[PDB]
């Protein structure tokens, strides 16, 4: 199926405390695979996945080049937009930016993203015509038509329909033994009186990668989705994922009920009854 | 890979 | 504008008394990015807990996973606590081992 390759970076002014704190993380899918901190040692970016230390010193120090000069950008910027917004230096402000790029199954370029927050809301981003900008607010219009000026978008497509997908398939390949398997998801069903009269139906979903999932709740083989407690998918840490559905249900009518668990690892979608 | 060539200032 | 953290406590595994195991709190839809999450054992924090790199979603919230290795058993109690700037006071998060 389709895969993604996404570059986080977040810049954290923190005024009369030094410079901001810059933190890049970079994934493949649902896979963590580099990071750069600027609090750190090293200052460098760091292998953060098995398939990616084999990256020999002419890529590692091109992608600290690289996250050393967009952490110096941001820092500037972090400046400038406390002056579009006229803001103070005393409080903390957050830029974010993330870019990346979806291939197909057939390894081709599906899209390409660059979109960029400050303190959590959008900014500016870059339509998926890859050519054009949409700014939130007064303060991004400004930034747009110096980008437009600078042709940054240019610039921008040409990593985003080289370069990137190019990588990404280089990953992809590479770390396939982990990136390219999928792990079907273990489920079990656990039952909890509530009271003498409701009980409680919990489906879990452990073990799976990617963290796709669909679980679902029928009565009867009609959808409960309303009456469904999820929980957000969540990372067991061992890189694979976690989840729950579940109802409430009168006792005595468990037996009416059925979790429904679709994922891309399953021959065929499975069916759980208490 | 990340680019080299994007930054640029706001 | 800040937004509270979404809080999640639990087993990498389900719990076994006496099998050695990971405890994680996730922590996420939260901003700003400066937190503080500590894992505790009957009230007492765990000295030894680490982290992933803070990443975020499409919404450009942060999420975190904090965890530590340890043995589940009958005695125990563990908690995550979250202290985060849109809480008044930490969090407490009790882990329940079928959540």
């Amino acid at each position: 199926g389709s895969h993604s390759m996404r570059y986080f970076y977040t810049s954290v002014s923190r005024p009369g405390r030094g410079e901001p704190r810059f933190i890049a993380v970079g994934y493949v899918d649902d896979t963590q695979f580099v990071r750069f901190d600027s609090d750190a040692a090293s200052q460098r970016m760091e292998p953060r996945a098995p398939w990616i230390e084999q990256e020999g010193p002419e890529y590692w120090d091109q992608e600290t080049r690289n996250v050393k000069a967009q952490s110096q950008t941001d820092r500037v910027d972090l400046g400038t937009l406390r002056g579009y917004y006229n803001q103070s230096e005393d409080g903390s402000h957050t830029i974010q930016i993330m870019y990346g790029c979806d291939v197909g199954p057939d390894g081709r370029f599906l899209r390409g993203y660059r979109q960029d927050a400050y303190d959590g809301k959008d900014y500016i981003a870059l339509n998926e015509d890859l050519r054009s900008w949409t700014a939130a607010d007064m303060a991004a219009q400004i930034t747009k038509r110096k980008w437009e000026a600078a042709h940054a978008a240019e610039q921008q497509r040409a990593y985003l329909e080289g370069r990137c997908v190019e990588w990404l398939r280089r990953y992809l390949e590479n770390g396939k033994e982990t990136l390219q398997r999928t792990d079907p998801p273990k489920t079990h069903m656990t039952h909890h009186p509530i009271s003498d009269h409701e009980a409680t139906l919990r489906c879990w979903a452990l073990g799976f990668y990617p963290a796709e999932i669909t679980l679902t709740w029928q009565r009867d083989g009609e959808d409960q989705t309303q009456d469904t407690e999820l929980v957000e998918t969540r990372p067991a840490g061992d890189g694979t994922f976690q989840k729950w559905a579940a109802v409430v249900v009168p006792s005595g009518e468990e037996q009416r009920y059925t979790c429904h668990v679709q994922h891309e690892g399953l021959p065929k979608p499975l069916t759980l009854r208490w | 890979s990340s680019c080299s060539s994007c930054p640029l200032s706001k | 504008i800040q937004r509270t953290p979404k809080i999640q406590v639990y087993s990498r595994h389900p719990a076994e008394n006496g099998k050695s195991n990971f405890l994680n709190c996730y922590v996420s839809g939260f901003h700003p990015s400066d937190i503080e999450v500590d894992l505790l054992k009957n009230g007492e924090r765990i000295e030894k807990v680490e982290h992933s790199d803070l990443s975020f979603s499409k919404d450009w919230s942060f999420y975190l996973l904090y965890y530590t290795e340890f043995t589940p058993t009958e005695k125990d109690e563990y908690a995550c606590r979250v202290n985060h700037v849109t809480l008044s006071q930490p969090k407490i998060v009790k882990w329940d081992r079928d959540m």
